[PDB]
């Protein structure tokens, strides 16, 4: 859902991806409600999205 | 995860002994560690950071290090003063929960 | 510069039971607040953690909403009011201090506890 | 943001002899917007007639 109304990748894809845990940065006791993301749209997803 | 701890840590006065926390991964060779010792009847009393420095000012009778996913501190010059129980505190970060776990429970002898 | 308990006595199992301690000593605004809660004979299990100003909470898992937490900064007193007591639920609570603006590193000393039993 | 050197003109003009011709060729594919173009000065019929 995720790659569905934000981001999937194209197709054929060339290059990578790096990922790692961030809970020390981005993360409070109070709460981050800052990072937002997206629930309806009226279609489906195709590479670019923004 | 659970954070294994020997029941009891035996001696005798005047000589060096290791006790020491084993944990899994992502506990203990991932984040720090932090030794506490409870003395009977008071409060709870910080005794080291991060084993690399003594926080305020302790004899350095007492030493700490880590070694893969287990921690240790090596005492010597045991007195019948410090008989005392010792824990460890580390940052869990395990699945559906990432409190400040703690270890088991030894008995110093 | 230090932190004093309240008095408490044994209450009726399913009940709420009231538990504060006070807060003084250096600026209030920039120093997280912990509690832990520690059982007889075994080692202590960590209860919360807490930013003053706004409020902010965060609890375990095997405490996640079955626990309830209130704070406040002109009066500074901070309080739980436990629910849903078991012969679990029959140990000693104490409030800290830590480095301020960060829930990693050293404790700073605690009070001397709350004893509660069912 | 994007500023780069203009196109090849011609200096002023006239509403006659039109002898300059401009075509290009727009598309937009995989979130790339690609812009493809060609220049044809000194065309010497004036009534339309491409
Ligand atoms: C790079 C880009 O133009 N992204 C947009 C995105 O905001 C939109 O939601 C989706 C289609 O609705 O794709 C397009």
């Amino acid at each position: 859902n995720i790659a569905d109304y934000n981001y999937k990748l194209p197709d054929d894809f060339t290059g990578c991806v790096i990922a790692w845990n961030s809970n020390k940065l981005d993360s409070k006791v109070s709460g981050n409600y800052n990072y937002l993301y997206r629930l309806f749209r009226k279609s489906n997803l195709k590479p670019f999205e923004r | 995860s659970v954070l294994t701890q020997p029941p009891s840590a035996s001696g005798t006065p005047g000589q060096r002994v290791t006790i020491s926390c084993s944990g899994s991964s992502s506990n203990i060779g991932s984040n720090y560690v932090y030794w506490y010792q409870q003395l009977p009847g008071t409060a709870p009393k910080l005794l080291i950071y991060r084993n690399n420095q003594r926080p305020s000012g302790v004899p350095d009778r007492f030493s700490g290090s880590r070694s893969g996913t287990s921690a240790s501190l090596a005492i010597s010059g045991l007195r019948s003063e410090d008989e005392a129980d010792y824990y460890c505190a580390a940052w869990d970060d395990g699945l559906s929960g990432s409190g400040w776990v703690f270890g088991g429970g030894t008995k110093l002898t | 510069v230090q932190l004093v308990q309240s008095g408490a006595e044994v209450k009726k199992p399913g009940a709420s039971v009231k538990v504060s301690c006070k807060a003084s000593g250096y600026t209030f605004s920039s120093y997280y607040i912990h509690w832990v809660r520690q059982a007889p004979g075994q080692g202590p299990e960590w209860m919360a953690i807490i930013n003053p100003g706004d409020g902010g909470a965060s609890y375990a898992q095997k405490f996640q909403g079955r626990v309830t937490l209130t704070r406040d900064t002109s009066t500074s007193t901070l309080y739980m009011e436990l629910s849903s007591l078991r012969s679990e639920d029959t140990a000693v609570y104490y409030c800290a201090r830590a480095e301020g603006s960060s829930w990693l590193g050293w404790f700073d000393p605690w009070g001397q506890g709350t004893l509660v039993t069912v | 943001e994007y500023v780069s050197q203009p196109f090849l003109m011609d200096l002023e003009g006239k509403q006659g002899n039109f002898k300059n011709l401009r075509e290009f060729v727009f598309k937009n594919i995989d979130g790339y917007f690609k812009i493809y173009s060609k220049h044809t000065p000194i065309i010497v019929r004036e009534p339309e007639d491409l």
